[PDB]
């Protein structure tokens, strides 16, 4: 794959099969041990030898990691001692150098270490790039904290009208036994509006107790016990409250919400132990500390002129981090809520935000089932408490910028009050000292956390990459998807820091400078094979909710889009930015019918353009978190009756949540393909067939990032602008 | 008058079970581990140590040490009475597998019995040293 | 008979004067050794006067506005009546156009000189009962307190409003019947809140005050599920009890919800205030609660600041018109000295015992809700007392459970006694036994009119009008009749309340003899420098003996008692009628022997016989002493004749007296030997005669 | 600080 591609001549560059990550140019025995690229990958699989060579390539050097990802198999070492390097404390990894059969050379600081009295090359710590240790006593600041779940609910008049509390309390009742933990599990509840409402739970009392703290400017804990109760001991007492809670605030006239003081009370309740805080807010905070001004929302006409409005939720997030308290924010607002400020509570506490625009129990069934499925994953996925993460790299390389939800302590120690398996992180590096002496460099991430069973564990991933000295070899190893993800994180920071214009300009100039630098080292737009999708993916970045310009997008939409860029793994960033488009009205037997009885169709991936569509058939779009099935106005009668279960195009339901399972082989094929798509991921993506000509579901159209619009270039128009600036 | 409780194996100082709640903790949890390291086969089986304003109390029964720290005004007779029923319950259905575990805090779930027993001594409703010698 | 005169007038008018014949001259309007005063009982019960459903028919003379009374000269054919306080002639209202001598209005018959009017204006207001419960007590005490409050709930009228405030370290304002969750508003016990602040933080009926008929089932379950303060008590410490904040929240609640309407704040405490404003004692047990000896040597850094907090709440509740009761039961002191002004300014009760789990408290607490012949409580609310006097009579002030309304007029004196400077007072709570003391001053038959507007327990507005008249002394023979009209019992109690008032607001034991000796020299008989010739008329003979027990009583010798006990004793003395007041100063003693039926005996050591049973009735204690020979079928009747007679009075007295069964060489025989006997009465009388026949 |  050494070829040179003319982007102006191909225009069908996107392959029909899923994009696989590049394989680093290593020796066959070194690459066979390399880490799973879904847990750890780099923008440049061939590391530049000098900073000057990196600067000439005009490509960003960095790492994207998914360290707590659910695994099929995990080696758990129980050794009496953890073998680390005597200098940089690097954990012994498959890429070290044994010399005297009881002396190993550290692959990050080149120091020779005594192989401890515990054939050492057969040891599992040297045969697995991903491994989990049992942390000894010196890795604990305190006894392992129990799992603590505190749920904070907005019960204002607007929140009651949404009806969100009915499904949240139902998901808690359904998944009460599925919450991670042992007998030490504790659970609590807080509701608020203009006042803070604590809930005491004791078996000695007939009913729970609703304790109202009305001093908003001076919050306190009204009861020393029974507010954070033991789950399995008070199971029936927790269940009765979850059945009564959605019924207490029906006639509520409280319209103001004091989110700030409520979070202050919730922090004080969890300050002794720490844990996970689940906050559910539906409107702009307007009462007490943390109040946020209203704002007029932009329209398609407004110029590019996002930052937090206050530092309250940022300061409060740092206090939560110091007590191992993480805050997950569930914003179900129908109007502006200043998420640019509210998100600071989850960013700096290793939480994550969940946005459900215009949630209503009766008026928005799409958001209703979206919240149901996301809460199913949120309450049942594994969890790690009071966690820290460190990222080490071979001497000569230096991490200079961290991306994700955490708090960077000094010495580049990532603090994670909670670590969750759906979080993604990114790092940007630079060559501080020339890698002349070495040919291989290594990267090692260590995740120290407390499990839900009360065990201190250490999860370690190690990656090894080769060093090159020619500009061509740097380009030959470029990971286009990883470069896209790192640029997205850099552009988000550029926005807060500078402006959305600078963010949009830095993204365009990343394609200009890299291809112009490539050109100056060899008519049309000539790119190496590894970068043939570089202008396409960047155009997709410039058109989606994070960075788009002449759209009618709302403020909280764009902020949540930027929060997902900073917090999601690379696979779901690529699935969201460049969805996969398949034609599904004509599935057949060329698929992965390998897995037993099931035959799974494998239709080819289509480039995101309306020109690829057709009014004669139906097209499914995999957007990562959602599956939109578009049905043409002239779809064949077979697809209507045998797949949709409908006699004519006119009779397809206004919002159709999912297809029926009908007794037709066409239905069996499409249920196979959709089931196979959803088995690839954790948050079950809801499939909506409501994309229709008249359903006002033009979200599907928004994703065709290659077509032009009255406010953005087409893909061809983009390539022409790139070539104009390359040959300037 | 406030508390701190730790259960550990005397031989290697391996922590078995503990319990702490704040609302410092760091300087008194360290001195606790200093004691677990120094204790051995010739240490007194029942002793009282006094660190500054606070006071340590411990007993040793079958290679397991039951330590408690409290404000010096806390009655010493109640401090030792609290350590015995802890040893009574712990040794009953955990003493068989104490000299076999290797992971720290292999009995974190003894947290539940600790804090329940702990409630019944802090609401009013043998040797002496100064914790500076052994350290 | 002057005795028949004094007895019949208290029965009809509920009043007793020190002098029943008044000064006729400004020359010696100063002569009074004992001032012209009255023990007035506004709601004095009497066998059935007709409830008069009129409007009281006021005198149209602007400032005067006196009530038509039997002292008014009428003219039933000119249709006029002449007011007796200002001689202006009035015209009878339309509804009186058909009156005649053959059938006259009730307010003109001298039998109806004290009369009660019912004024039905508009919608009645419901009664309000706010429970304020301490949860820092033993389970035995808290359980019995829960059972007592649940019983009183079953006695309240169906329309009355009820609220509940529990407090420990925090203060909880409970919102009753709210779905199936039962919520409450929690406040810090470390800082005070104004009525305006409390109104904003909390948001005819309320969420916190609801009718009994709609809430009694939910409130009974809640009261039965009350548990102790959940905060632990460290070793050697008292629980953190925020009495001052919980009371200021109960006062602030009613102040912004139902102001100016009968309400009773019932606070139940089982210990002293240890936190927040109003604090009485520290939180560590090693420091004992203040004592009288600790108060004078200035080792009580909480009294002055704690009293000031509750004096502010007292004036706040009294201005709004609400009543504050204090039910304190603990083994140590509780802080009555600092909180006394709340049930003193208002007409609130003050009950004091060792534990809520005794027959003493339980029976006392349910006597608060004793009903009459129609099923209504014997309590009134928002009582306004106005006094109309003749031009020559001026009001110096009042001593008793009342608050001045700062109303000015020609009837107000310049020298004020107690709570003076007004002809109008507010009594937020009153009962048929509530007795004020009004001191007058002269500057026949002058008439004093008492007008008391109050809210009946039924909700009706009522006005009791008592008009009295006492003969102006005949200028030919005054000092002889004035001495004849002297009431030694009434004057002794009226002089006693003067002594307690300045002792409780300070030597007082130097003003007492000056009036006793001067009274001896003025109305006694003696040769100069001959003490053996000194003597008193039958009108004055009991007065020195009354003042002998007074100066040695626990009302003035506060030591050997705790400050809470001294405040408790002084509380009930300032509110009782004459009959019970004499018992307090001089306990009555009955003797029981084979030789005769029960008979009263002297309060001296000479009455203690070995073969006799004694029943000493102090107002606060019923004591049965068994003589040494007696101690060791009709010596059963000798051992139960006091028990039988004690049983009847151990039920009528509202603050149920403590019962003692002691003997010679008994532990509690101390109570008999103390009030019995500067030394003895004989030495006291001889020293008195040597000074009365002495210099003037 | 941490030794991770
Ligand atoms: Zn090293
Ligand atoms: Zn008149």
């Amino acid at each position: 794959g050494l070829r040179v591609v003319n982007l102006l001549q191909e225009r069908n560059m996107l392959p029909s099969t899923p994009l696989k990550p590049p394989v680093p140019n290593l020796h066959e025995d070194i690459q066979k041990l390399n880490c799973n690229p879904e847990l750890f990958r780099c923008t440049l699989t061939s590391i530049p030898q000098t900073q000057a060579l990196l600067n000439k390539a005009k490509l960003p050097l960095g790492l994207l990691l998914h360290p707590f990802k659910d695994l099929v198999q995990l080696p758990v070492v129980t050794s009496s001692t953890i073998v680390r390097c005597r200098s940089c404390r690097t954990y012994i990894n498959p890429f070290v150098s044994f010399l005297d059969q009881r002396r190993w050379k550290c692959n990050l600081c080149y120091r020779v270490n005594d192989v401890p009295e515990e054939e050492p090359h057969r040891r599992p710590e040297v045969q697995n790039a991903t491994i989990e240790f049992m942390a000894p006593s010196e890795y604990m600041l305190r006894p392992p904290q129990p799992p603590v779940y505190l749920f904070v609910f907005d019960v204002s008049h607007n929140a009651v009208e949404t009806g969100y509390l009915n499904s949240v309390c139902q998901s808690l009742l359904d998944n009460l036994d599925l919450l991670p933990g042992n007998t030490r599990t504790k659970i609590g509840f807080i509701t608020f509006d203009s006042t803070i409402h604590f809930y005491g739970l004791q078996e000695s009392l007939s009913q729970p107790q609703m304790l109202i703290v009305s001093d908003i400017e001076d919050v306190f804990i009204p009861m020393p016990e029974n507010l954070l109760v033991n789950l399995n001991e008070s199971k029936e007492l927790v269940q009765d409250l979850l059945k009564t809670l959605p019924q207490m605030f029906t006639k509520t006239l409280e319209t103001q919400s004091a989110l700030g003081p409520a979070l202050q009370a919730a922090f004080k309740l969890m300050s002794p132990t720490g844990g996970r805080m689940s906050v559910f807010q539906t409107q702009l905070p307007t009462l007490g500390v943390g109040a946020l001004k209203p704002r007029e929302e932009p329209n398609h006409r407004s110029s590019a002129k996002m930052t937090p409005s206050t530092d309250f939720y940022k300061k409060l997030a740092l206090d939560c981090s110091g007590q191992q308290v993480a805050v997950d924010l569930f914003l179900l607002s129908g109007q502006y809520s200043d998420l640019a400020s509210l998100g600071c509570i989850s960013r700096y506490s290793a939480g994550s935000v969940y946005y459900y625009p215009s949630y209503h129990h009766q008026h928005n069934p799409v958001q209703v089932q979206k919240l149901q499925k996301e809460l199913q994953r949120y309450l049942t996925r594994k969890i790690g408490f009071e966690a820290v993460m460190r990222i080490r790299c071979t001497k000569g390389l230096s991490i200079h910028t961290f991306h994700g939800n955490f708090f960077v302590r000094s010495t580049d120690l990532l603090s994670l009050p909670n670590v969750n398996p759906d979080a993604g992180y990114a790092v940007q590096m630079s060559v501080e000292e020339s890698l002349t002496d070495t040919q291989l460099v290594s990267f090692q991430s260590a995740l120290l956390y407390t499990s839900s069973k009360g065990e201190r564990r250490i999860r370690v991933h190690t990656l090894c990459l080769p060093v090159v000295s020619t500009l061509n070899d740097v380009f030959l190893g470029a990971d286009v998807q990883a470069i896209s993800g790192l640029l997205a994180n850099m552009a988000v920071d550029r926005s807060m820091t500078a402006s959305l214009s600078d963010a949009r300009d830095a993204l365009v100039n990343a394609v200009i400078d890299s291809l112009s630098a490539y050109r100056s080292s060899v008519p049309g737009l000539m790119v190496p094979f590894s970068l043939r999708l570089f202008p396409l993916f960047v155009l997709a970045l410039l058109k989606q909710k994070s960075f788009q310009t002449g759209t009618n997008a709302r403020l909280d939409e764009r902020i949540f889009a930027m929060c997902q860029v900073k917090n999601q793994p690379l696979v779901y960033l690529m699935l969201t930015t460049h969805p996969s488009l398949y034609r599904v009205d004509n599935l057949s037997d060329e698929g992965a019918l390998n897995i037993s009885d099931r035959t799974i169709p494998q239709p080819p991936i289509l480039q995101l353009s309306v020109e690829k569509l057709s009014r004669d058939g139906a097209f499914l779009m995999d957007a990562g978190s959602v599956l939109m099935l578009w049905v043409g106005k002239n779809c064949t009668q077979n697809f209507l009756s045998q797949v949709l279960g409908v006699q004519n195009y006119a009779s397809i339901p206004q919002p159709m949540t999912d297809l029926p399972e009908l007794d037709t082989p066409e239905s069996a094929r499409i249920i196979a393909f959709i089931s196979w798509l959803r088995e690839q991921r954790p948050f079950f993506p809801i499939l909506y067939v409501i994309a229709d000509e008249s359903p006002m579901k033009a979200n599907f159209l928004q994703n065709m990032i290659e077509d032009r619009t009255e406010s953005a270039l087409s893909y061809y128009e983009f390539l022409l602008h790139i070539q104009q600036q390359v040959n300037k | 008058m406030v508390l701190l409780t730790m259960i550990a194996r005397v031989a290697d100082g391996l922590p078995l079970a503990a319990s702490m709640q704040e609302d410092d903790l760091q300087q008194y949890q360290s001195q606790a581990k200093q004691l677990f390291r120094k204790l051995n086969e010739q240490s007194p089986t029942r002793c009282t140590l006094e660190a500054g304003a606070m006071t340590f109390h411990y007993i040793i029964e079958q290679g397991v040490c039951y330590l408690v720290l409290c404000e010096a005004a806390f009655p010493k007779k109640l401090a030792f009475a609290y350590l015995e029923d802890l040893h009574s319950e712990f040794d009953e259905q955990h003493g068989k597998k104490v000299p076999t575990v290797s992971r720290p805090y292999s009995f974190i779930e003894f947290d539940t019995f600790i804090q329940k027993t702990k409630k019944l001594y802090i609401d009013s409703r043998i040797m002496v040293a100064n914790i500076e010698e052994v350290l | 008979t002057y005795l028949e005169f004094i007895q019949q007038n208290e029965e009809r008018d509920g009043v007793r004067f020190s002098w029943n014949v008044w000064p006729s001259s400004r020359l010696e309007a100063t002569r009074m050794v004992v001032p012209v005063a009255a023990l007035f009982t506004p709601l004095k019960e009497r066998p059935d006067l007709p409830p008069i459903q009129y409007e009281p028919v006021l005198c149209s003379r602007t400032t005067c506005r006196a009530v038509l009374n039997p002292l008014c000269q009428v003219d039933y054919r000119a249709k006029l009546w002449a007011c007796n306080f200002c001689y202006q002639r009035n015209q009878f209202p339309p509804s009186y156009a058909g009156i005649s001598e053959l059938n006259q209005p009730a307010e003109l018959l001298p039998q109806f000189s004290s009369i009660e009017y019912v004024v039905l204006r508009g919608p009645q207001m419901p009664l309000i009962f706010l429970y304020v419960v301490d949860t820092c007590m033993e389970d035995e005490d808290l359980q019995a307190l829960k059972e007592s409050m649940q019983m009183s709930l079953s006695l309240l009228p169906p329309t009355a409003l009820v609220g509940l405030i529990t407090f420990g370290r925090m203060v909880q304002v409970h919102e009753l019947g709210c779905e199936g969750i039962s919520k409450s508003y929690v406040f810090r016990g470390t800082k005070d809140l104004s009525a305006k602040q409390l109104q904003e933080m909390l948001g005819p009926s309320n969420r916190f005050l609801q009718p009994v008929q709609k809430i009694d089932m939910n409130l009974t379950d809640l009261l039965g599920e009350l548990q102790r303060d959940p905060w632990p008590v460290p070793q050697g410490k008292r629980p953190l009890r925020s009495s001052g904040v919980a009371l200021s929240i109960a006062v602030g609640l009613l102040e912004c919800t139902f102001p100016n309407t009968g309400a009773r704040i019932m606070m139940f405490i089982g210990g002293p205030a240890t936190q927040g404003p109003g604090m009485v004692v520290g939180d560590e047990l090693k420091t004992p609660i203040r004592s009288w000896h600790d108060i004078d040597k200035d080792n009580a850094k909480y009294v002055k600041k704690g009293t000031k907090h509750f004096e502010a709440l007292a004036n706040r509740a009294a201005t709004t018109g609400h009543v504050i009761d204090i039910y304190a039961c603990a083994l140590d002191q509780t802080g009555l000295l600092e909180m006394k002004c709340c049930p003193n300014l208002t007409g609130g009760y003050m009950v004091m015992g060792d534990s809520f789990n005794t027959s003493l408290f339980k029976q006392t607490f349910q006597r608060v809700f004793t009903k009459d012949m129609h099923g209504q409580f014997k309590m009134g609310f928002g009582g306004t007392l106005e006094i109309k006097t003749s031009r020559e009579i001026k009001i110096s002030g009042a001593i008793g459970p009342c608050v001045s309304l700062n109303s000015k007029g020609p009837c107000v004196s310049e020298n004020e006694i107690g709570t003076g400077g007004t002809c109008q007072w507010k009594i937020c709570g009153l009962s048929p036994t509530t007795t004020l003391a009004i001191y007058f001053e002269v500057v026949g038959r002058g008439a004093i009119q008492f007008v008391t507007q109050y809210q009946h327990s039924s909700g009706q507005r009522r006005i009791r009008v008592t008009t009295i008249a006492r003969n102006w002394a005949d200028a030919q023979t005054q000092i002889q009749n004035i001495a004849a009209s002297f009431d030694q019992e009434a004057a002794a109690i009226l002089m006693a309340r003067l002594a307690i008032y300045r002792a409780e607001t300070e030597d007082v034991l130097r003003w007492l003899d000056r009036q006793l000796i001067r009274l001896c020299q003025k109305f006694g008989e003696y040769h100069k420098d001959d003490p053996s010739s000194f003597r008193f008329s039958e009108t004055f003979s009991l007065y020195p003996q009354f003042m002998f027990h007074l100066r040695r009583s626990s009302f003035l010798q506060v030591f050997n008692n705790s400050p809470d006990e001294s405040s408790y004793y002084r509380h009930h003395f300032m509110r009782q009628d004459l009959t019970q007041s004499l018992i307090m100063i001089q306990p009555i003693l009955y003797a029981y022997s084979f030789s005769g039926p029960p008979e009263p005996v002297l309060l001296d050591s000479s009455s203690i016989l070995a073969d006799r049973i004694l029943l000493m009735d102090t107002f606060f204690q019923i004591l049965i002493y068994h003589g040494e020979t007696i101690a060791q079928e009709n010596f059963r009747h000798l051992l139960q004749a006091p028990v039988d007679d004690a049983q009847e009075i151990l039920h009528s007295r509202f603050p149920m007296p403590r019962y003692i069964d002691t003997e010679h060489g008994g532990s509690q025989a101390r109570f008999l030997l103390s009030k019995v006997n500067d030394v003895s009465l004989q030495v006291f009388m001889d020293h008195l005669k040597k000074l009365a026949v002495s210099s003037a | 600080t941490s030794i991770i």
